[PDB]
């Protein structure tokens, strides 16, 4: 999945 | 076709033929022993995996990819490749090759797995690979590998672009695999610190969605990282209204009303200065 | 060698082969007796004596000359111009040819003189080829033809150029012939409106008189004639400096400062305003 | 507002925020802290006063003297340069830096005296600049540093050449500071064994003093330089003329003279010969 | 019949 901010 | 008039620059000995039926094409996983030499050194010993297209961050001369895109399975040669085909005028250190050298590769192609290409797979074909590929971008940039991540992102919104015989349920999965492309690409460029083409990954996903939190907010980063604060300052005025609670958006949108007020201030007593300059200049009767 | 690159631009058929052995080459002067037919229309008869190198001047073809330059005295032909070498693409409305267009033309070579080449001629030669043309040239002034003139101007300082030996006597006469040459070619670029040519002769001229009252002042007149008064004040003021009498520098010089003084007038209130917008989009806080 | 789109070529992380207000500009003399890296190894430490477009001359990338222009007072900061506009095509073997390579510097603007644009300044100033700089100037060719004079020669003639609102008096203290600031240009020109330039340089000086000795003499050089003798014979011979006790200008003249011969005999057995063979080649029949 | 000078 997209995740990080 | 035929095409290889590159006039020798890309020359192959067949020193083991090797069963084969067809060979690897554009993004192919290739597997292979590879062995190259400059003037008769050794400077390259291994056995790769690798995508074809992918060998630029793998320090493999462009040369060397063609040669492989026209193996058996199991065959074994070598290339020779002259300097326009291989690290050529900007040479290439690590390897310390000079500018404008030749290459001597002893290359044994294992196996490999066509990249399929846009017209072999249907609608769901299409979304299914669209999806590995995503998959593989996603490992590649939390590796640190954005340019190898761009390989990937890029394979989608290549794919997915003209064919819409999909019907409206494939129809928006495969918009949403798309946003996410673009979402994903200006992501790299970021790291990759290509603002222009951040920039213009975050427009082809607003397109989509207009609206998009990330789209939206990463396009402000593009902008304040080359000094377009006022653009910037919009991207992010524009982020907290969708988003109040939005983390960055209110710093940066800060970082913005900074830098621009202290420009203004700047330019503002320089016109002030100029101004003066000019009447002085003009009392001059 | 003697070979054609214009590959059958013009082809000329010799019909009546006239006088052997001759041939002008080009600031020759020539009689011709013209004969050109457009689809086959005898739009154009005469028997022109012109200098090869004015035909442009003359409603006569850039082939036509050409071809001339490759006949024989007394000797007739008939020469074909390919619409690249007609009067191309353009035509010549005095003669209601349209773009593209092929010509036919029958010439006389009646009588012609060769006109010496820089080698041809020793020192003596030179200064003497070169203050009769200086004469021609001026001729052509007087008379209007301005573009005909810079030809004739420009074959002195073409000659008294690479050919240094002169005995000190003579390069002082050289010299007054280059000074007159540029003062004269920067006076009539001035009556074609090719200021920025005037001005570099003007230059070339001042290399020669650092002080020279008509250089510096046809200098002048070109920079005010592109609206550049900074430099013209220069000089003009400079020019009364040396010559207070002069008329036209002391009305001109006035002029320069009507100019200059509603161009800093006009700024000093751009930037006045340029500041108070500055100041109240800083005032938003 | 002239902002960054480079495109990330060069991106500042301001380590430590200097006070601030005004900063250094193109010609400004900064005082400077700094250390590269290639890829992490320290190439370049060390503590200078150098000039804002002096850079090249003291190794430094172009990319870091546009950063420090962006710098505040005594700010700190960590520029990144992208492969091309540091060291890019080029290298710079002196420390080992591959032609295409990305470098990375630590830079800590101390101090800086803003330098002066042409508006900032009256005729007064400007020429009191000039002959501030003219010193500079000096000092530079002294030393051997060709290049960095050359960029002294070249403001005054920049402030000087749309300075208008002179008077005679300054009028004058201008043209002679610009006829010497031409005369040193080429002077520095022939230094750098830039010929074209050298003879350009004298041109634009002879223009300002018709009878220039160094002018002349300085552009006799140029010629002899580049083989053109006829040319340079004609300076020289002037030079003597103007003025007879003239060192150097005897000396070569005669080595024109010489060298003139010599191509003159040189040319003529050829011409004999040719002749001699069209002769030959006749006789078949 | 040129300029005065």
């Amino acid at each position: 999945m997209e995740e990080v901010d | 076709g035929s095409h290889m008039e590159e006039d020798g620059g890309i020359i192959r000995r067949i020193q083991t033929r090797g069963e084969g039926y067809a060979k690897p094409n554009e993004g192919a996983i290739v597997e292979v022993a590879l062995e190259g030499y400059y003037k008769d050194k050794l400077f390259d010993q291994r056995e790769l995996r690798f995508e074809i297209g992918e060998g630029e961050n793998l320090d493999l001369p462009y040369g060397l990819e063609r040669a492989i895109q026209r193996m058996e399975k199991g065959e074994h040669s070598i290339v020779y490749l002259k300097p326009s085909y291989a690290f050529g005028s900007v040479g290439k250190e690590k390897f310390q090759i000079p500018p404008n050298a030749e290459l001597k590769y002893e290359l044994h192609l294992k196996s490999f797995e066509k990249a399929k290409e846009s017209w072999e797979m249907n609608s769901e074909e299409k979304l299914e690979q669209s999806t590995i590929v995503k998959e593989r971008g996603t490992v590649y940039f939390k590796e640190g590998k954005y340019k190898q991540a761009l390989l990937q992102y890029k394979k989608i919104v290549s794919w997915l672009e003209y064919e819409s015989s999909f019907s409206n349920e494939e129809a928006q999965k495969a918009q949403a695999l798309r946003l996410a492309s673009h979402l994903n690409l200006a992501m790299c460029h970021l790291k990759l610190q290509a603002f222009s083409a951040a920039i213009e990954s975050c427009n082809k996903a607003l397109e989509l969605d207009s609206n998009n939190e990330k789209g939206l907010f990463r396009r402000g980063e593009a902008h304040l990282a080359v000094n377009d604060f006022e653009l910037a300052r919009a991207d992010f005025q524009k982020v907290l209204q969708l988003y109040p609670n939005n983390k960055a958006a209110k710093t940066q949108l800060a970082v913005c009303q900074q830098r621009i007020r202290r420009q203004l201030a700047r330019e503002k007593k320089l016109y002030a200065n100029m101004f003066e300059r000019l009447a002085e200049e003009e009392n001059k009767a």
